[PDB]
């Protein structure tokens, strides 16, 4: 598996598409997260259906996650960009299904997946 | 000593009568007893023995607290005589979080899982010995029945899944003879999750009501050929489903080919066995919830997805009583082949905040062709005084 | 939850072993036992790699040389015999409580 | 492994001589000991097992509070080689509050009643397996023996009583064969009460001295004849009744057609059997409480109802130590069936409120030909200290 | 299985080497232990067993308190494999404040001495049923050996003492064929006082070394021959003299016809056999109190009462540490039969007031043709600490 | 029953399977675990057996206190079923604070050494009752293998090691039968320290793996020619050295003529096995303290010295937890022999001061021709919160 | 089992025999008792054999209770009415022996059934 980050680029305090392709694997399998670096900062997540989504405070209602499970493509809609650092596209670490959607950790035998695959991350510049 | 071959009617069952309780918990608060989940019953030719994978400590021990998590080192298989309760005698017969067991006629087969989440090991002890291993295929759970396997001709076959808990996983029915693999078989037909089967003979094959995780609440079933190792698989017709979570009796709905799509995700091991075209089934009472145990037969309940018609119920923990994980089990009787079944007493953490650790007592049942009463036989524990 | 790396400037010599300490603001213990608590590595101009989730279980691949230990609010990633390759800045990382999914500050390794 | 046919005679017997004592209680106090009640002693052909009613704790235990209660769901048959006590590694053979026991020559046939008051089950387990069951018939505590059943060619017999505790019943003789009732009789004859009854092998037949509630001080005789399953009934001549209540010696009368009707309410589980025209016979020693226990011989006691002849008394438990049901067992000689009895010394609550728990220690005799002295051998436990 | 002869030569002894330790004491600090005294060992063919007077609860119990009482009727023969602590679990054989035990190559003989003082039963009980019993003759605490009784041709023979505990007493010599008694012969010769015998057998006979608690420090011998019944005795001749109290070695005399008179009062439970003209003797290192223990071979010990050059002197319980009953059991090896002795290891009251209790535990040698070195095995309880 | 003779080929080895876990220390916590240390594993040919040297004491027991002393009296060889836990009812087979035990096919051979460091006895106790027995030679603490002897056609070999801990000592190979010395060979060729061999059947012979505490951090190896009765000694050629202390991989070199001379003082108990010129072996992951276990296989370990190719790496302890002793042993297979290994789990004093007791738990591996996973399995017992 | 009571009407501030007829069973196999709501209120009980009562208090020297086993009839003769009520006849819940007749609680298998059969009811004003 392997992720390949791309669309990062310089933007002016605008909005920016970043689209992150997974190669290897099929991105359906994955709860996919965006996490980006100025240490690290979780971002967004996208459920594995594609129909699901959470976001960091500081971006609700400016930066908007989505897929497409059939191009094997993550994307962040990015608006009102104000949001400097380098984003990384990375599967696994399902929330909790309990809040909605994700793994059923309360069931016998609960499994989890840490953010094991990264992409190399796509440099972002406000 | 010949190897089982089953070949013998399951005799008529008008119900089932009580057969033993090993009362664990209640001993617990005045005695060294382990701390155990996931039980079952199997039977030699001579007696019958009551399994489950201990935490590695006693209930009164500082190492109980914190003995909800299901796969620790430190877990291994217990073997008793049924009975009696798992003592500090009790005999360890492997490193296990997960585990089956069947006795050929000859030897004890125990397949034990552990070892990393994500790289568990499957050890395979034939008369008490190591005979064979394989590794988790799907690197994400290897799991089995966590109930007695089938044992054929000396051709044991136990179902083990690895892949997602609670969505698409790689089942494989494995044959053994004499403890080594001498056959895997991939899951196939219309099962879409299958975890922790019920496993009996029903010769020449096995047929195994499983746990559907993902998507049903009615129980998937796999019929399994010794001779061939072909593998068809469904789900229970019955209209009264038997997993939980599970919808109402009245708005639940079943289909034998594809899960019901009801209360899907999650579940609870338990079984079910045909009688002609009707099922014997046992599930908890309470519909979402591990309250109570209940067994009927459901006419025509294996070959009709809407007969709702049940009979024959009898309560076997009453539904304020907490239930557990429930399988079959097969006792070779004079003229037939009797089915029995257990139930997991499950008590303490997280349902019961009053004690620290989680353990289980267990009562058992057998099939009986007389005629019984009612009762209840909860584990009993008075959690506050312990 | 926040979440509390210290040291976040760490000096290991070659072949000696390294601690890295992470504390959460509220217990990572799920009620199915399990300490949410995942450890991750980024070496200098790489990408994060997954070293320890679940507060002990080490990733596919990962040198044994790596324990993670700990349970609740305080844990431990334990660099055994450390060599130049393990340079770089280890993050751990709540997942019980989400979202939002949180890091620590990073702690700092270096020869 | 044949079947016993108990085809020998029954050797002299000159009285009795000491032959095991678990020390129970006293151990309890120092160890994790089952508490029990209803215990009693079955040999198979090579060694004797003793049994008891666990209530589903040991007496070191917060669960052993309110252990008065003779009817819970988690009461066990407890099984232990006779001289082991009953510690946490004790098998609980099935689930009962009420149950008998005998060994065929091949096997072990358990009688096991549970469940609920009105609508008990007894499950028939035989060779490690149910084989059988029958619901209550009367709906009002379904119970048996409490002692060993007497199990001959292989066609086991076992006293089961439904109905009325102190009232008329109805009381049916089940013959077994490897667990399979293959005929029940109805109680025939004069005896008007029959609960707990003591039976032996009195070949052909079987020969059951019972527990009258109801109406006699004197005990009914139950004789079956397993070949054709007719039943006759009667009561013991001895002009020295053997249950307890009773009225004292020189006031006390006998009937063996019908109960005496002096103080025949309540009564305690005993044991007689014939020796000639005598008949030997065990009782408290007390007339009116479970205090003492004695043996003798009363001289055609079995025959002249006006008999109050007694001779080869032995004091088994001193009149200021408490007794308890008491039953007997037959052992195989060389050449003779030798008559055996247990005593169920009987400690706690309600009579001794030192302790919160009821429980029991058993002492065992067995006939003799050879001589003997005297002693006492009550439980012996001081409550005082526990 | 066929009767024991133990028709085979006793091989060379070169002296003693460790075969057992059970550690009782040590382990009851943390463990539910039995209480126990007079212990001895008995072998079927297969393998040892340790037996022990039990006192009817364990070290840890408020009921051990004030056990230095030797006769209760909660004394019982406790049974274990030799090496297995006595727990919990351990088996009670019979009831018995006095005790013997030998297989005869098929089954188990013990004789229980129990009931009252002035009036005990000593109870036969031979594969598992009492087969026989007899009552005390002098009405004066019936007792017997405290050790293995021998078993030859399915003749067994124990030896029973009634009477005066330091004067004149009625000894006799049972033999028992399959639990029954079938022949008493009266001691004869010149043996004064015989009580707790250590036999051996030594075909076609039966050798008895005992203890003389009236006026011999040297032990007196009993020959028995179990084809005729015929009895005769004698003292050990050894100038070394086995018994404790005892006078120095400097000063001390013996006389294999007549007791010494040599401190002969009170005694201790030893053993001694015949090697040739020597003999093979184990005695407390303490002249006066049963402190340490050693065993040696005294050069024509057996034969020339002026005989006090010792040899292959070996100390087993160091002169510091608590010594008790010792006692021979013989073990048939592969061309020979084996001489072995046990020793117990009595801790607490009266000696030492630390505990409440009387307990004891074993260490166990036996006879080797090879080489040893030295070593001390007390019981080690540091009854300070308990 | 017949002799083994292990005549079957050593099977392919892909790496180790879990097989057993006791979780003592954890469940010393909370019920009467023995203080023990140096376990190993032997097998009849039905099941396997752990054995241990306990200290004579339990965990929860004032006598656990300052149990880091190896030599004691009161050490016993424990022996229990392979998985039970060492708890109170664990015989104890004989007194010995060294020892190594086989089983021939026919019974059990037990070497136990105990008595005075400068004037041990070791006690050859087979079937039961002790054979032979042979004095220190060297008087400077007898001590041999601490894992199970070879038993082949009836002949046992043991390696036996008597003087300087750290110096030139002097190392005999006993060979047995039915528990007689009939032969003593001296150690043989270049092996120059010779402790606690893991020896395992290489039919027609014997090899052990053993412990060089002098010189050499490369292990010994000794050849046993059982016809013959020759002995031949070298070193494992593997450049990756088994024993602890060892020097870094990088800088560590082998000979397998002559120890190595790198950080050679001291040592651990190990194992190694050849795989045609391969070599399986087991060492701690730490290199200086016994921290953590893994095995491999070292490509031409067995025959190249400058070999460092390393590969089937698979942790069975981290790195982090404490590991011990470990040692070998072999199961015969269907078709193969199997080879298996132990290892002791340490924990407590001195390195642990939480606890004043030094104990061990074990697990215990088995080669399989399969596939595995990875796992770690180490004690587990939370010494803070005892 | 079936109980039907009769007799109640209207009875002035006087007399009044309430019978209570029994069905499917035998009466002399039962305790009776008497229950009458204005909530619940246990009047009287007959023993089996018809030779023992008991009456609530504030009915004492008023109501006679009584039976006849033959005709499967239990009666509650009520004198010097003041009693409004809807009165039931119910069966079961022994009293205990120890206080005269009834169950033997003490017994080993002491046994117990509550008021397990009722009446329809007849209104008393
Ligand atoms: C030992 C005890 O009584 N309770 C413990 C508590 O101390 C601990 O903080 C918690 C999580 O580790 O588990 C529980
Ligand atoms: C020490 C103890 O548990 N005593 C109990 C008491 O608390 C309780 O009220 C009573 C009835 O439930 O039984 C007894
Ligand atoms: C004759 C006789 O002993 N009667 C006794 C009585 O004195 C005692 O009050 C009662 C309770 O122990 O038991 C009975
Ligand atoms: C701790 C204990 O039980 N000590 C007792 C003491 O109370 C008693 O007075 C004495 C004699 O009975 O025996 C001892
Ligand atoms: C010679 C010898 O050792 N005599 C001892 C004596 O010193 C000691 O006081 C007594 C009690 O221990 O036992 C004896
Ligand atoms: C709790 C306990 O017994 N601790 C003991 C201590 O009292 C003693 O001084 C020391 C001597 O080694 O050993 C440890
Ligand atoms: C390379 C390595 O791990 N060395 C360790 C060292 O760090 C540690 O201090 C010592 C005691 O645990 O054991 C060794
Ligand atoms: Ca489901
Ligand atoms: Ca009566
Ligand atoms: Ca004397
Ligand atoms: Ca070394």
């Amino acid at each position: 598996g392997r992720l390949q980050e791309s669309g990062g680029g310089v933007v002016q305090p605008r909005s920016l598409t970043l689209s992150c392709a997974a190669s290897g694997f099929t991105l359906e399998t994955y709860t996919m997260h965006w996490v980006r670096q100025t240490g690290l900062e979780w971002v967004a997540v996208s459920s594995k259906d594609g129909n699901n989504v959470y976001y960091r405070d500081s971006v609700k209602g400016r930066f908007t996650v989505s897929r497409d499970n059939s191009k094997n493509t993550l994307f962040l809609q990015m608006n009102h960009l104000r949001d400097t650092a380098l984003y990384y596209c990375a599967r696994g670490s399902d929330p909790d299904y309990d809040k909605g959607w994700g793994a059923y950790r309360n069931t016998d035998r609960p499994s989890y997946d840490g953010l094991d695959v990264w992409g190399q991350g796509t440099t972002v510049t406000v | 000593a010949e190897y089982r071959n089953w070949s013998k009617p399951q005799c008529g069952i008008t119900g089932f009568a009580p057969f033993s309780k090993d009362n664990s918990i209640r001993l617990s608060a005045g005695g060294d007893i382990w701390v155990t989940r996931e039980p079952y019953v199997s039977c030699d030719p001579d007696k019958c023995y009551q399994f489950a994978l201990g935490q590695g400590t006693t209930i009164n021990n500082v190492h109980s607290n914190n003995t909800a998590r299901d796969r620790t080192p430190h877990r291994t298989l217990l073997m008793n005589e049924l009975g009696v309760p798992f003592h500090l005698g009790t005999k360890q017969v492997c490193i296990a979080w997960s585990s089956s067991s069947c006795h050929d006629g000859k030897a004890w087969l125990h397949v034990c899982i552990t070892g990393d989440d994500k790289n568990a090991t499957a050890s395979f002890i034939y008369n008490g010995r190591l005979v064979d291993s394989v590794v988790s295929w799907s690197k994400d759970i290897l799991r089995t029945q966590e109930s007695e396997c089938v044992c054929i001709n000396g051709t044991c076959t136990v179902v083990m899944t690895d892949g997602n808990a609670t969505g698409k996983a790689d089942t494989k029915i494995l044959f053994i003879e004499e403890g080594k693999i001498v056959h895997t078989s991939k899951l196939s037909g219309s099962a879409q999750h299958v975890e922790e089967c019920s496993c009996y003979p029903r010769y020449p094959g096995v047929r195994c009501v499983c746990r559907d995780n993902w998507k049903g609440s009615n129980r998937p079933i796999v019929d399994i050929n010794i001779k061939d190792h072909s593998i068809v698989s469904s789900y229970v017709c019955s209209g009264l489903v038997g997993d939980t979570p599970r919808k109402t009796d009245s708005s639940s709905s079943s289909h034998c080919l594809n899960p019901n799509n009801e209360k899907g995700g999650h579940g609870v091991k338990g079984w079910a066995f045909d009688d002609g075209n009707d099922v014997w089934m046992g599930r908890t009472i309470n519909e979402t919830s591990r309250l109570g145990y209940e067994t009927f037969k459901v006419v025509e309940g294996w070959s009709n997805p809407k007969s709702k018609l049940q009979i024959n119920r009898q309560v076997i923990v009453d539904r304020g009583d907490r239930s557990g994980y429930s399988g079959i089990f097969s006792v070779e009787g004079k003229s037939c082949i009797n089915r029995c079944f257990y139930v997991e007493l499950i008590r303490g953490r997280k349902e019961e905040t009053e004690v620290l650790w989680t353990s289980n007592s267990i009562v058992v049942f057998c099939g009986t062709s007389g005629t019984y009463g009612t009762g209840s036989w909860p584990d009993g524990a008075d959690l506050n005084l312990m | 939850i926040v979440m509390t790396q210290s040291p976040l400037f760490l000096s290991v010599t070659p072949g000696e072993s390294a601690s890295i300490s992470c504390r959460s603001s509220q217990s990572l213990l799920h009620s199915n036992g399990y300490n949410y608590l995942d450890w991750y590595l980024q070496k200098p101009g790489q990408s994060p790699q997954l070293l320890i989730y679940w507060g002990s279980n080490r990733a596919s691949g990962v040198s044994d040389r790596f324990s993670g230990r700990g349970s609740g609010t305080d844990f431990t990633l334990t660099i055994y015999n450390v060599e130049a390759e393990d340079v770089g800045v280890y993050y751990c990382m709540q997942a019980l409580q989400t979202p939002p999914w949180t890091f620590g500050q990073g702690t700092k390794v270096d020869i």
